């Protein structure tokens, strides 16, 4: 059986523009532990870490994709996640209001 | 509660690259503190932590000798249960173990367990009373008849009544600063107009240890528990955690509610109101 | 420290 990603996306601290912060997207839930986690800025791959491969009590994998950033007020900052289960990718922004 | 050591194996059949991935991740309580992967550069178990950097390189030699004659171990173990399942060599497969032991009030073995899943489904786990185990289907069935004739049950109740507690107590020493004095959360509130007859409230709790936390919303007593939206606690990058808990409530009224913390950090539980 | 795990499947 296959089970579809969910997909958090957030700052490390409470986002200020023109402040440096961390860009967190943490990909829970899924399998297969395949997946394809990419943090975009304007649509655009950002450089970022991640995790190693881990799994909750329930054997459902995660991953945490993570780079430093400077949220301003134009920038848009989205996490993209591709999978097995998943038809097209799915694509989550980023709300400094979480 | 009792704090825990445990290990988390993933290994993973590719064919497209010829062989099997195997990663293995070790924790204690919410913390991860090594790592290894066998596609990263010089396959060997490695520090993800500070505090596990003070073992002398013995201690590495042994963890990355052992792990590596594991995923020799799970690279087979993919070959058998696909013969087992009679399934196509096309295809990829994933076996995951993990195995841990939970802290007792003496320094002795409180609970233990050492489960296995085979793409993604419980293939066959040691009991509660570590002398005897479970098999999912008559493939697991196999690999039970083996382990019993190889007495694989001792061993594992070994390890965790001996190595895995001692271990942890060590462990538990040396990263005395964060696996055993606790982080408190950073807590605000913020307010965002959601409608004419609804306010939205976020009680936030950011960059606490361990991740167990409880955030609850109550006005003037009563605890609202119908819809109070509560992401998942995540981590904050920095082997710390964060949450949130927010509620709709009437314009008139935000001071009248009040955002509870519970968290090991904090002496007394917290509240935060308005905003 | 880890576990000796290497009784085949």
């Amino acid at each position: 059986v296959a089970r579809p990603p969910k997909v958090q996306v957030y700052s490390r601290h409470p986002a200020e523009n023109g402040k440096p912060n961390y860009l967190n997207c943490y990909v829970s839930g899924f399998h297969p532990p395949q997946i394809e986690i990419d943090l975009l800025k304007n649509g655009e791959k950002m450089n970022a870490e991640q995790s190693d491969l881990s799994f909750s009590k329930d054997w459902s994998f995660y991953l945490l994709v993570h780079t430093e950033f400077t949220p301003n007020a134009v920038d848009q900052y989205s996490c993209r996640v591709k999978h097995v289960t998943l038809d097209k990718p799915k694509i989550v922004k980023w709300d400094r209001d979480h | 509660g009792p704090h825990s050591l445990s290990y988390f194996y993933t290994a993973v059949s590719r064919p497209d690259r010829g062989d099997s991935r195997f990663i293995a991740v070790g924790y204690v309580d919410d913390t991860q503190f090594v790592r290894f992967d066998n596609y990263a550069p010089n396959p060997r178990m490695e520090p993800r932590v500070p505090w596990i950097q003070q073992e002398g390189q013995e201690y590495w030699d042994r963890e990355t000798r052992n792990v590596k004659e594991t995923a020799q171990t799970y690279g087979v173990g993919l070959n058998t249960l696909r013969g087992y399942y009679n399934q196509s060599e096309a295809g990829s497969h994933t076996l995951q173990s993990m195995y841990g032991c939970y802290l007792g009030p003496d320094g002795l073995l409180l609970h233990g367990y050492r489960q296995d899943a085979y793409d993604g489904a419980d293939y066959i786990a040691l009991n509660e009373d570590l002398r005897s185990w479970t098999a999912a289907d008559m493939a697991a069935q196999i690999t039970k008849r083996k382990w019993e004739a190889a007495d694989e049950a001792e061993r594992a109740r070994s390890y965790l009544q001996g190595l895995c507690v001692e271990s942890l107590r060590r462990y538990l020493e040396m990263g005395k600063d964060t696996l055993q004095r606790a982080e408190p959360p950073k807590t605000h509130v913020t307010r965002h107009p959601s409608s004419d007859l609804g306010v939205t409230l976020r009680c936030w709790a950011l960059g606490f240890y361990p991740k167990e936390i409880s955030l609850t919303w109550q006005r003037e007593g009563q605890d609202q528990s119908q819809d109070m939206e509560l992401v998942e606690t995540r981590p904050s990058g920095d082997g710390t955690f964060q949450k949130w808990a927010a509620l709709v409530v009437p314009p008139g009224e935000e001071q009248s509610y009040t955002c509870h913390v519970q968290h090991e950090g904090l002496q007394e539980p917290l509240t935060l109101r308005w905003d | 420290m880890t576990a000796h795990i290497t009784v085949p499947y």
